[PDB]
């Protein structure tokens, strides 16, 4: 892995987890009209305006975030009619964590899989801030609420390769460039019925120490060909994943990649549990 | 236009004030504004009264906003008192006439009442220099000032549009009303 390749990628990624170009103005008075906010806005290119006149709010699409900012210092606290408005960039709609990738999947074939389902605000693969390869999971923000259910359905245990995609939504809870890394991990390939979670969770120790380690064990009460872990940082968790991917273990060969960030331990275990349930 | 949402946490408005705007929106919401002057005023009054209750639960800026509120509901209720006057003076129907008039020629008071009304709430927004009393009846007021206002204007709404099938042959002004529904 070349460094002006790493640094492209990771480039590529940020200017994507920025392009925030969606705001919100609230106290509008009750009588705006759309002319009013267009005229407000007309130093911008508005890509989409969308007032709810119940609510004196207006969702505005700009060209790109470098305009959400301006028109966000511009106006925020500025006044229309009399009113003050509070102008700042909207909440999360449609963003999914499409988890469990092909490590190899590139960011355009990502882009290719999670763009049918309707017109993509942002998508970007995660990769290691070091080796700049691919953690196995992206995210992708649609225009569309609907276009977000529509791909969570169509991908959640989509075969892409040798594996079957999880999709979890972003609800959202805000993300930093922080909680874009895992600090979970997901164990398969395990033998049949195997049952060394002291030991799975033995193995899973080698460099840092799993918070959370648990088998996956069906409501009936079967046991599911898998394990999830829990790691206190990201940091952490990386190392884990890159040394114990391979291992033997039991007669097998383990597969170990990372889980969508967010949910803890407790919450990936039982969210896997119930998709691969779905089956 | 649209339907309008119901409440929350959240949510911080006076509820009186929310439904008595929410009433109005529910009668004018049914019809058509083009051709009909007084449904379009009445759906900005309505619209207004929901952004009054929110500003009278003071916050930053409210001061200079509830008083320009007041200020668009009074203009707005102009429109549909001249209007309503226009309906009642090619109606043939003592009834609905008087009615029509009566119901309207209230309006003006009501809404002078209201800026006056806005204004004091206005004044006392924030200022914790007043007495608890002096403020909560301030709201008081207001409150049943707005109430009356959204309803005097439902009435209107209602009666015009009743007087709109008992209209003098020939008539130099007539109100469109033609349903917003299936």
């Amino acid at each position: 892995l070349d460094p002006e390749e790493i640094r492209k990628r990771l480039e590529h990624t940020e200017r994507q987890f920025r392009n925030r170009r969606k705001i919100l103005i609230r106290g509008l008075p009750g009588d705006v009209t759309n002319q009013e906010v267009h005229d407000l806005l007309s130093d911008y290119e508005l890509k989409y305006c969308f007032v709810d006149k119940y609510k004196g709010t207006a969702f505005v699409t700009l060209l790109n975030g470098e305009q959400a900012e301006a028109a966000i210092n511009a106006f925020h606290q500025s006044r229309l009619r009399e009113r003050e408005l509070s102008v700042q960039l909207q909440p999360t709609d449609a963003l999914l964590c499409v988890a469990n990738l092909p490590p190899s999947l590139t960011q355009q074939q990502f882009e290719e899989l999670v763009r049918p389902f309707g017109s993509l605000e942002r998508c970007f693969l995660v990769y290691s801030e070091r080796t700049g390869q691919s953690k196995g999971y992206g995210f992708a923000e649609y225009m569309k609420k609907d276009s977000a259910a529509r791909a969570k359905s169509d991908l959640l245990g989509k075969p892409l390769g040798p594996r079957t995609l999880y999709v979890h939504w972003t609800d959202a809870g805000q993300l930093t460039p922080a909680l874009l890394h895992s600090r979970c991990l997901c164990v398969d390939r395990l033998p049949p019925g195997f049952n060394d979670v002291d030991a799975l969770c033995r193995a899973l120790s080698a460099v840092h120490s799993p918070t959370f380690c648990q088998l996956a064990c069906g409501q009936d009460g079967q046991l599911k060909g898998f394990a999830v872990l829990e790691y206190e940082t990201a940091e952490m968790a990386e190392e884990a994943q890159q040394q114990a991917d391979g291992l033997s273990l039991g007669g097998s060969h383990l597969r170990v990649s990372f889980c969508a960030p967010g949910p803890p331990g407790r919450s990936m275990l039982a969210a896997l549990i119930a998709a691969q349930a779905t089956a | 236009d649209e339907e309008f949402p119901e409440q929350k946490a959240g949510e911080v408005i006076n509820q009186p004030m929310m439904m008595a705007a929410r009433q109005l929106h529910d009668e004018a919401r049914k019809w058509s504004s083009k051709g009909n002057d007084i449904i379009a005023a009445a759906k900005r009054m309505a619209l207004l009264m929901a952004e009054m209750s929110r500003l009278v639960r003071g916050g930053s800026g409210t001061k200079r906003a509830l008083i320009q509120c007041a200020k668009d509901i009074a203009k707005a209720s102009d429109e549909v008192t001249r209007l309503a006057k226009e309906v009642a003076k090619q109606c043939t129907d003592k009834r609905i006439r008087t009615n029509l008039l009566q119901v309207c020629e209230r309006i003006p008071t009501i809404s002078t009442q209201l800026k006056i009304l806005s204004t004091v709430k206005a004044t006392m927004l924030g200022r914790t220099n007043i007495s608890d009393e002096e403020s909560e009846q301030a709201t008081e007021m207001l409150v049943h000032n707005a109430q009356n206002l959204m309803q005097s204007v439902k009435e209107t709404v209602r009666e015009a549009e009743a007087a709109s099938i008992k209209i003098r042959t020939d008539a130099g002004f007539t109100l469109r009303w033609v349903r917003k529904t299936p």
